[PDB]
């Protein structure tokens, strides 16, 4: 078969980046949030109460016969019928241990039936409710892909992937989802995703002290690791770049052999 | 005509062709008659339609103070549904320095759903009576619809314990208020402060 | 021994630096917290003046030499109205503040005027109570040079004005007259530094004579002692709580209720009222500390 | 800053040195004899002058465990110490695995106390037949990034402390069984980092009630 | 004016029906259906 | 102690001014948008009223078909006559109305040739002096180029473009052309040589700012969408007035902006806030200027102004070294961070730099744009984020494109505009393009980029916008003290 490689580099940000991407490799968890309360912050749904659907199940409805189109096995709420939803997170420049590029293409590359979109400040994915919360709270919230201060599950207003961090090291926010409880050093979610506020304020953890997020970033910095610092990543941009311009003058085998 | 002497801020202003005064802070004008209420030191606020109050209150031999509110912009996190694009708040340092004074005056913009919860969020601290000077027409009852006092018309449930005494409409952000709104301005003030 | 400076930078991890300042012996004259950055005017002895350097370039912050950080300048305006304060007085104030001073508008009640402009006691006594003035006259030479009995203070005065040249037995700066617009063309910029540089001199030869006869104490270090003390000094809600002058200090508490509180305050060895010339001041009643040299 | 004292005389060293090491003489010496037996506290405290009494094993030979009061100023002013002995069987002895797990061996020093004298006090929490959960401390268990965690099934007589990642940071235990699922606190592996194990004194965690103390002494 | 009867604001124009007067530091106040008190200087009936 | 009711202060950057790259001049960012700044307004008015026509082929048609003959006398009645008719005077058919000369004072119709002896006995009020207003060398260039031959630059009322749209001017321009020269050499009034001076004048001898844009685009001709690349560099004039070739691409990159990314794009083709926070990015701060001036003391160490020959390894190295160095910059100083919040700003001014770099090395402009994508594709990798979604379409098939040579994909830099099919949406790139595209001449020390005829144009003093300092003359439009045409007050009652 083919073994794969996921990402070039030495540097310990390309090690990162190729840990994101590898779905063998078991993402370290370093907090603990129920199911319930992923929900919450969520604020789609109501914890305890059933699915909303925007089609009968799969079995109800009548499709006409396509092999090619059956030989894909659907998601649980793909069968159950269950409308999507998204979670979205903001990252700070400022060692967030995930950045956008890389979620979208750690999710692309580990979760079935998923919808990730970057922007440079922004990184939403879509899915099916049910399988959306369940990723969400496996892999998204528990693991090393959360920072409580860097990162921030935030839908409609964000801003501040590129502002410095405040007094205690979180990152900038206009609405104030989530704020720090300097009696017990944790940080607490005051309102779900959008901005509603919460009845009960649900406790995410401690932000990673900064050492650790020294180690498990995936941005490249001047003052941590600089790009310089790996001259391999470097390369293959420069041959995929040359590559779409050699394909693009003249796509033959006679005008690569200049790659 | 007596002497006038304000306490300039202690912090300088927003750059070098910015402007004079900065966000989150005060201007003691020692005898505490009116304190004029910035929502920020941007052009759409000082100097434009703020600083021209403050001088049309100095000249009518008022003494007044100028706070510039630091986070003025936006609504409260109590309006329906929460807040967007920026949250509005008070104080509690910035509270007292207003109700230190014997009468306020707040400049507001032009949506009249910001307007009222802003203004319900401000005397949810300030029990003091403030002067509303916004550029649309806003009457001086959507205010008691959810629960401020008001002069004229008051709610069945206050959840304010300040009284809008005044409204004044035709003021825009960023221009020169003309001498016929200060004067109503002015007229409002003497005749609620004494 | 102690050179007072501003550092510019963010909140993050500012704690850490203020922790070092009280560690080398620094003190905090000022704060402010605009949304993700902090301006502090800090006072540190001279002998840690590079290791601070090097503290701020870690934490990515800036130093300013501020050459005004221990004064308070009264800026004198004809009047508070639409003619000198929106603009120019709101200039100097301001430019003065850009450099660590601490300024005071002193509009007075019959300033304008050519024949019958007149200044009162209390307001000569007020400005007297700074440590320099910055007068801020019209642009008609004949109407300032019929206007000099304004100026009679036994304070440094620097005097601005529209025409270029005044013959006035002071000094003056001109191209700085009454305007309408933001000053912000290069030869109005010009006009404020030369100010500025006007008022520095002054500030400086004032400076060497206060060090014929150093005072007792400085008054920062006196400041920080008054705070450690007085526990009511938080509660202040002026501007300033206490202002640093070039040979003492100004408290904002009341004087009838605080003065004696503020007599009895026991530093190194010495009783302030000992030390210290604690009196009433015209500025809303409040206190004023006149430091004794230590030749008595 | 709270000031503990002055340099008398020989300042320069100080006021010239800008790295390593300086010799340093304390005046009042420090009279906290923890790590060692009864008659070398009886000769050097009759040597200060000090009234002594006993309260725990009263033979030469041993350990002192507690003294009352534990502060050398304290001491000096009242002029009498309270030294508690412990029967040299009661005496836990562990082994801290500091360079496999620095974070957590410094929170375990600095929890139980070893970092200030030389034999710590575990206090019981909780405890049920194998399993026997000692006390944290909500003020040093803050950096508990999960640092050595288990590969294969824990053995017998391991010391280790649930990290960040559960719902109980920092909750110090012991099981005196082994079992392949759950550490010594009741979480999984991925929880628990081992920061050391019991190494000579054992079936005392077995007879002890919940809120007692039992104490440590490090054999590296 | 009285109880149940039909008055706008003139300011605005909204309807409804006077519930109860309530005087207050001397000085009269209508409440109407919508639960906000009211001055009768800036009332009027209405048919 | 949690207060909900404190609030979040917000925008603190915002709040202070923006000083403009090469100016003393610090202004509100309100004041720079398009539509609050009359010195944009007056820019793109300036550039929309232009139309260039050859007046050689009339010229012979009044020689060999009605028999009569052109002197340079002739020519300066004509001058005369079509100065008056072209704001709309009165020159034949008796009775007729006139336009208010008020509205009309920025309407000049202005002629220059390449023929000096002609020039030599030409009135001078009515000449654009080539050798008076360029330097001697760049003055021989620009006359070699053009030849011996009479053009005639007309500038209708700005009021014509604002009432009506940009297809107006061209049509403007040759009536009244044809009016003037039937009224100046006692012609009748309408015959066959008639239709011989309107076709001309209408489409054989015109030169437009902008081609027309039939079918989807759906826009008539000298509209933004219209104007290339290299016709924008021409418009602007920092090339005879200064010697720094970033100086001159980074006035060609401001114009750039301001007109395509804020007009164009914020309004013909979306609508409300626009874009003025995406467009001033490139030159407001100097940080463009510092990495320009950073890209270019890097290429005169290791190649030269002209010192190498477009290949890929030079693009390369320079578009990867300046982009290195950019986004280091960017994570030494969060005040250029906090300045260049959006990740589009911060992509596009690196990426500029990089194009502009690989344009000083090679003096290739299709080489600048490769390394433009290069220095995008590499940000990507840098910082894990680009702009915002819909930002990077053109910059992923751009490698492919740049020097590609299929019908609907090949074009020279120069002759791109934002009617290139990949370039038809998105903001960020297009000023930026023509700076580029600038950059590839100012390395050599070229007169002009694409057309001759539009820069002798544009260097006439008459023009209401100063075009030799872009910038200096946005920043007196943010003040508040940039006269712009096109006004109509005296129609208007007092308010
Ligand atoms: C507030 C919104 C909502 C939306 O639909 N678009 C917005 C707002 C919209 C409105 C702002 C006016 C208003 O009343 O909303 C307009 C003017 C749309 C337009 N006609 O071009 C605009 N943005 Ni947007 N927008 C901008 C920018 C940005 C940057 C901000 C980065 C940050 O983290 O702070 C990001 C894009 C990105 O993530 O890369 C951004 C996002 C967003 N932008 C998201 C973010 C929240 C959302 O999830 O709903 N803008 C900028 O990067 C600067 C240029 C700026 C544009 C206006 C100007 O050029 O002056 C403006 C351009
Ligand atoms: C005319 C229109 O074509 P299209 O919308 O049919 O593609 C075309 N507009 C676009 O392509 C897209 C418009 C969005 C404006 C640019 C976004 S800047 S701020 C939004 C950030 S994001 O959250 O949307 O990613 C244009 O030329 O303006």
């Amino acid at each position: 078969a083919y073994t794969p490689q996921f990402y070039p580099g030495a540097t310990k940000v390309a090690e990162n980046r190729r840990n994101h991407l590898n779905p063998n490799y078991e993402l370290e968890k370093l907090r603990e949030i129920p199911d319930e309360d992923v929900v919450k912050i969520m604020g789609h749904r109501q914890p305890g109460e059933d699915y909303k659907t925007v089609h009968p199940p799969l079995e109800e409805m009548d499709f006409v016969e396509d092999y090619a189109r059956d030989l894909v096995e659907p998601l649980n709420g793909a069968k159950e019928g269950h409308r999507v939803r998204y979670i979205q997170f903001a990252d700070s420049m400022y060692f967030a241990p995930a950045q956008p590029y890389d979620r979208s293409r750690s999710y692309m590359s580990r979760l079935r039936g998923v919808d990730a979109g970057t922007l440079s400040g922004r990184q939403v994915v879509e899915c099916r409710e049910s399988d959306l919360e369940e990723f969400s709270k496996n892999i998204l919230m528990d693991t090393e892909l959360f920072d409580p201060a860097t990162s921030g599950m935030r839908g409609a207003t964000v801003h501040g992937h590129s502002l410095r961090l405040d007094e205690n090291g979180m990152m900038f926010d206009a609405l104030q989802r989530c704020v720090f409880d300097e009696k017990t050093g944790h940080v607490m979610y005051v309102k779900d995703q959008v901005g509603k506020p919460l009845d009960a304020p649900v406790d995410v953890g401690e932000p990673i002290p900064e050492a650790k997020l020294r180690e498990i970033t995936t941005i490249y910095r001047n003052d941590g690791v600089a790009m310089r610092a790996d001259p391999d990543v470097i390369e293959v941009v420069k041959r995929i770049h040359r590559a779409r311009t050699l394909g693009g003058y003249i796509p033959t085998n006679e005008t690569f052999k200049g790659l | 005509r007596k002497e006038q002497i304000v306490d300039c801020r202690a912090v300088m202003g927003l750059g070098e062709g910015g402007g004079l005064a900065q966000r989150g802070t005060f201007a003691e004008g020692l005898r505490n008659d009116v304190v004029v209420v910035a929502m920020s030191p941007g052009r759409r606020h000082i100097t434009k339609p703020v600083c021209e109050i403050t001088y049309g209150i100095r000249e009518a031999g008022i003494q007044t103070s100028v706070l510039v509110l630091d986070a003025g912009g936006g609504i409260p996190s109590d309006a329906p549904q929460g807040s967007l694009g920026s949250t509005f708040g008070l104080k509690p340092e910035e509270a007292k320095q207003v109700n230190r004074h014997k009468l306020c005056v707040i400049h507001f913009g032009n949506v009249k759903s910001h307007i009222i919860y802003k203004a319900r969020l401000f005397l949810k601290y300030v029990d003091i009576p403030t002067i509303i000077v916004c550029q649309t027409p806003v009457d001086m009852e959507d205010f008691a619809a959810i629960g401020i006092k008001t002069k004229n018309v008051m709610p069945l449930e206050s959840k304010t314990e300040g009284k809008i005494v005044e409204i004044i409409t035709g003021v825009i952000r960023g221009e020169s208020a003309p001498q016929k709104k200060i004067d109503e301005i002015i007229e409002s003030i003497k005749k609620h402060l004494g | 021994m102690y050179q007072i400076i501003r550092y510019e930078g963010g909140v993050y991890k500012n704690n850490i630096l203020k922790e070092w300042i009280e560690d080398v012996g620094g003190f905090i004259i000022q704060e402010h917290v605009m949304q993700l950055d902090v301006y502090m005017t800090i006072a540190i002895p001279q002998n840690e003046i590079e290791n601070f350097k090097e503290e701020a370039k870690k934490y990515k912050g800036k130093i300013v030499e501020t050459p005004l950080a221990g004064i308070e300048i009264a800026i004198v305006s004809p009047s508070l109205s639409r003619h000198h304060l929106p603009h120019i007085a709101c200039d100097v104030s301001e430019y003065v503040r850009k450099f660590g001073a601490k300024p005071n508008m002193i509009g007075l009640a019959h300033g304008a005027g050519k024949n019958i402009s007149e200044i009162r006691e209390k307001e000569k006594r007020l400005i007297q109570e700074h440590d320099i003035a910055i007068y801020v006259m019209g642009n008609f030479e004949s109407c300032i040079l019929d206007k000099t009995h304004l100026f009679k203070v036994d304070i440094p005065l620097v005097v601005t004005g529209g025409p270029e040249t005044l013959d006035i037995p002071y000094t003056y700066v001109g191209n700085l007259g009454r305007r309408a617009q933001r000053l912000r063309k290069g030869e109005e910029i010009r006009a404020l530094r030369q100010m500025i540089d006007e008022v520095t001199k002054k500030i400086n030869d004032k400076r060497m004579e206060l060090s014929y006869d150093p005072p007792i104490i400085p008054p920062v270090v006196l400041k920080d002692e008054i705070e450690k003390r007085i526990d009511e000094v938080r509660g202040i809600l002026a501007p300033m709580p206490i202002v640093t002058q070039l040979d003492g200090l100004r408290i904002k508490m009341d004087y009838d209720r605080n003065h004696e509180e503020i007599e009895n305050v026991k530093i190194g060895k010495y009783l302030l009222k000992d030390i210290a010339y604690v009196t009433r001041s015209e500025m809303k009643n409040y206190i004023l500390i006149k430091l004794k040299s230590t030749s008595e | 800053h709270t000031v503990v004292g002055k340099v008398t005389d020989g300042i320069e060293i100080v006021d010239f040195s800008n790295s390593g090491h300086i010799t340093v003489k304390t005046n009042p010496e420090r009279l906290s004899v923890i790590g060692k037996t009864q008659k070398d506290a009886k000769i050097l405290f009759e040597k200060h002058g000090i009234t002594l009494k006993m309260e725990g094993n009263i033979d030469e030979d041993a350990i002192i465990v507690e003294q009352v009061p534990e502060y050398t100023m304290d001491i000096l002013k009242s002029k009498e110490v309270t030294t508690k002995g412990i029967e040299p069987e009661k005496l836990l002895y562990v082994e801290i695995y500091d360079k496999d797990a620095p974070t957590t061996s410094w929170y375990f020093r600095k929890v139980t106390g070893l970092t200030t004298k030389r034999i710590g006090t575990l206090k019981i929490y909780f405890k049920h037949d194998d399993i026997s959960m000692f006390e944290r401390d909500w003020d040093y268990s803050k950096g508990l990034l999960p640092e050595n965690t288990p590969e294969k099934s824990i053995d017998s007589g391991i010391i280790a402390v649930t990290n960040m990642v559960k719902k109980y940071k920092g909750y110090i235990g012991v099981r005196t069984s082994s079992n392949d699922k759950y550490g010594p606190t009741g979480e999984t592996f991925e929880g628990t980092n081992i920061v050391g194990k019991v190494v000579k004194n054992s079936e005392i965690l077995k007879s002890v009630k919940q809120g007692e103390n039992i104490y440590i002494l490090e054999v590296n | 004016i009285e109880i149940g009867s039909y008055v706008r604001y003139i300011n605005t124009g909204t309807h409804g029906t006077v519930k109860a007067i309530e005087p207050k530091n001397d000085e009269e106040w209508v409440l109407l259906e919508n639960d906000i008190y009211y001055r009768p200087e800036l009332l009027e009936l209405v048919e | 102690l949690y207060n909900p009711d404190i609030g979040v202060p917000l925008g603190q950057r915002k709040l202070m001014p923006y000083k403009l790259s090469n100016t003393d001049d610090y202004c509100e960012g309100d004041d720079l948008h398009f539509l609050n700044n009359a010195a944009i307004q007056q820019l793109w008015d300036d550039i929309r009223r232009t139309v260039i026509v050859g007046m050689d082929t009339a010229h012979s048609v009044l020689e060999k078909r009605l028999g009569v003959e052109v002197t340079p006398e002739t020519i300066n009645e004509y001058m005369h006559t079509i100065n008056h008719s072209l704001p709309g005077g009165a020159v034949v058919q008796e009775h007729m109305v006139e336009v208010h000369p008020s509205l009309a004072w920025d309407c000049y119709a202005r002629i220059f040739t390449g023929d000096d002896e002609l020039a030599d006995e030409l009135d001078s009020r009515f000449l654009i002096d080539i050798n008076k207003l360029f330097p001697e060398e760049q003055a021989e260039t620009l006359k070699a180029a053009i030849g011996k031959k009479t053009y005639q630059v007309s500038r209708v009322p700005s009021l014509v473009g604002r009432v009506c749209d940009g297809g107006t001017i061209s049509r403007w321009s040759a009536m009244q052309i044809g009016m003037s020269f039937i009224t100046a050499y006692k012609l009748c009034a309408g015959e066959a040589a008639t239709a011989d001076f309107s076709y001309a004048s209408k489409h054989a001898d015109v030169i437009q700012m902008g081609n027309a844009l039939p079918g989807r685009r759906a826009r008539g001709p000298n509209e933004p969408g219209g104007i290339r690349f290299g016709i924008l560099s021409d418009v602007v004039q920092t090339t005879r007035v200064s010697e720094d070739p970033v100086e001159q691409s980074l006035e060609v990159v401001a114009t750039g902006a301001a007109l395509y990314d804020q007009i164009w794009l914020g309004a013909y083709m979306s609508g409300g806030i626009g874009f003025t926070q995406y467009a001033t990015a490139s030159y407001t701060d100097d940080i463009l200027d510092d990495f320009s001036y950073y890209a270019l003391d890097y290429v005169e160490k290791k190649y030269g102004r002209m010192g190498t020959k477009a290949t890929m390894d030079v693009v390369e190295d320079v578009a990867g070294e300046v982009t290195l160095y950019a986004l280091e910059q960017y994570d030494d100083y969060p005040a250029l961070l906090e300045d260049h919040f959006g990740g589009s700003q911060r992509a596009a001014v690196a990426a500029a730099a990089s194009g502009i770099g690989v344009c000083m090395a090679t003096g290739n402009s299709n080489a600048g744009v490769n390394g433009w994508y290069l220095s995008q594709i590499l940000h990507k990798e840098y910082h894990s984020r680009l702009g915002f979604y819909g930002y990077d379409l053109q910059d992923q098939c751009g490698a492919s494109n740049s020097l590609a040579i299929r019908n609907d994909e090949a074009a020279p830099l120069e002759l791109r505009g934002p009617n290139y099919p990949n370039y038809a949406m998105n903001v960020g790139h297009q000023g930026e393009y023509a700076g580029i595209a600038q950059a590839a001449h100012s390395a050599r020390g070229d007169a002009f980029a694409l057309n001759p005829l539009v820069k002798v144009a544009f260097a006439d003093p008459m023009l209401v916008f100063d075009f030799s300092k872009p910038r200096k003359e946005i920043a007196r439009g943010a003040l508040r003290e940039f006269e712009a045409a096109g006004e109509r007050d005296v129609i208007l009652p007092a308010k």
